[PDB]
């Protein structure tokens, strides 16, 4: 918006401004890795022995957990990434 | 084997009008689909 | 030049559009604009 | 008989193999407790025998990779360096035909002035100190996934067809139309060639100048292809006779083959690279099942 | 000046799912417009 001028100063023109931001991209991964050993007695009881029955529960909460830990683990790195681009956008106080 | 026939021809132009959503094209991404309204109401059926 | 929507997109048939071959027309090229693949090309998809 | 309906069945079995092979029944007990995330990610577990291809992450400083961040399918080769920061260093086809004696003067020149830098000019200062060539630097596989970061990451195939993922965009070797040649009577004989990289010495009166050679034959044996490599070759493998001797450079030998991997006879196509507008004559290799056998020296 | 009060917080992500205009267009033209079905309905009215 203009103003109009007094005596003796042109008046300006109407200013019309264009812009366009882009979008950043980045991608966010987190591995995990299981056992060959764990993945044998994660799939069967080989024989139904109360040894194997143990195994097979603790290779099936060795997932779980690692799966919570893995979700865990991707929302920390939105977090991070997130606070990342803030710091590189921000300029500090006494620029600003 | 010369004889008159008496065929059914056309008398006047076809027409071809834009909808909204090539106008929207043709503005924002200088380009137009012929039939694109058919075109999108067959995009995600079997019978594309 | 896109050709993806050549390879997915509704398709109108034609009956008898060429009555030759056009394995001369693809070999000796008649055409200003041609894409051919003879196996099946996987590059269909990556649809940006 | 029915036709269509065996076609059908035969595609639900090949679909059903790829699911056999992709995902593993559990025989876990299975109770309702989890959350319906880790339920479904119970009942499908992946696995990974579903790509059977090998490769290998690298890490490189990005000086050296000028035409190769951008065209994605290139020979690799690692130097090792008597530097203990970094112990081995890539390089690319390019940047070693760079020196190699068989590309000409305006290919070799517009290829140098892709690759005109001090970390390139130090590494090839390092390459020409280096005695011999082909246990120095050596052949690694073939490029897919570049990064190109700070320190470039580098995708890179030992094994198997090139692509990173999906399975889509199946990327295929990129040779220089100068440093290949095809030694056979009929060239591309019936079907599937394999594509060999030949490595080649000569000595220009001073010092041993390489060239860098890839060959497209119908032969699988090696003693077949260095038969008809020797044959090829006798010229300069006569001047050899002569320099080995009087030379007391550590080498034994004219040259050495090793095999690439398998080809498609239909899937050879010609074509032309360009990074800074500098058109580059190539012949690209479309589909490539990788597989590097050792090499083997002739003398 | 520190206190702790209960505030209005969302608790999913937001939604958006593409059109089957804009699949058409991603096919064509290797383009999205967001909000596409807007600016269709509101462009040949007054209230452009």
């Amino acid at each position: 918006p203009r103003v109009a001028t007094g005596n003796d100063v042109t008046a300006p023109k109407e200013t019309t401004i264009m812009v366009a931001k882009h979008s950043e991209k980045h991608p966010i991964n987190i591995s995990f890795d299981l056992s060959a050993a764990c993945l044998e007695h994660l799939e069967n009881t080989f024989k139904n022995t109360v040894i194997d029955q143990i195994l097979n529960i603790n290779a099936l909460h060795t997932v779980l957990r690692s799966l919570k830990n893995s979700a865990d683990s991707l929302e920390r790195g939105l977090i991070h990434a997130f606070m990342q681009t803030l710091l590189r956008k921000s300029p500090p106080q006494f620029i600003v | 084997y010369i004889s008159t026939q008496v065929v059914s021809a056309p008398i006047s132009y076809g027409h071809f009008i834009m909808g909204k959503e090539n106008a929207v094209t043709a503005i924002a991404y200088r380009a137009i689909m012929a039939d694109f309204t058919q075109f999108t109401v067959n995009a995600g059926t079997e019978q594309q | 030049e896109n050709w993806q929507a050549t390879e997915i997109l509704p398709k109108i048939e034609a009956p008898l559009n060429i009555f030759n071959d056009i394995k001369t027309y693809t070999a000796e090229q008649l055409f200003d604009n041609l894409r051919i693949y003879f196996g099946d090309d996987p590059s269909r998809y990556n649809i940006s | 008989m029915n036709s269509k309906s065996s076609a059908r069945a035969a595609i639900v079995d090949t679909v059903e193999a790829v699911k056999k092979r992709k995902y593993i029944s559990i025989e876990a007990g299975t109770l309702n407790n989890v959350v319906e995330k880790e339920r479904k990610f119970l009942k499908q577990f992946l696995s990974g025998r579903e790509n059977l291809r090998i490769a290998a992450r690298v890490f490189t400083p990005c000086e050296l990779l000028a035409p190769e961040l951008e065209n994605l399918g290139m020979l690799m080769y690692r130097f090792e360096t008597d530097v203990d920061n970094p112990k081995i260093l890539f390089v690319g086809l390019f940047f070693l035909c760079s020196n190699a004696f068989n590309v000409s003067a305006c290919v070799r020149t517009a290829l140098t002035t892709m690759y005109t830098n001090s970390m390139v000019d130090n590494v090839l200062s390092m390459i020409n100190t280096c005695k011999y060539l082909e246990d120095k630097v050596s052949l690694f596989g073939v490029t897919s996934l570049v990064s190109c970061g700070s320190s470039c990451l580098l995708s890179c195939v030992m094994q198997g067809n090139v692509y990173d993922a999906n399975k889509e965009n199946i990327h295929g070797l990129t040779v220089l139309k100068e440093i290949f040649l095809e030694p056979d009577w009929e060239p591309r004989q019936h079907s599937t060639q394999y594509v060999y990289v030949v490595h080649v010495y000569k000595e220009v009166l001073s010092k041993l100048q390489y060239g860098i050679y890839v060959v497209l034959t119908s032969f699988q044996n090696e003693d077949l292809v260095v038969d008809i490599l020797r044959q090829y070759f006798e010229k300069e493998r006569f001047l050899f006779l002569n320099y080995l001797i009087n030379s007391n450079t550590t080498l034994s030998y004219f040259g050495s083959v090793q095999r690439i991997g398998r080809c498609a006879t239909e899937d050879i196509k010609s074509g032309f690279l360009q990074y800074r507008g500098i058109t580059l004559p190539v012949i690209k290799l479309e589909n490539i099942f990788v597989d590097l056998s050792e090499k083997k020296v002739f003398v």
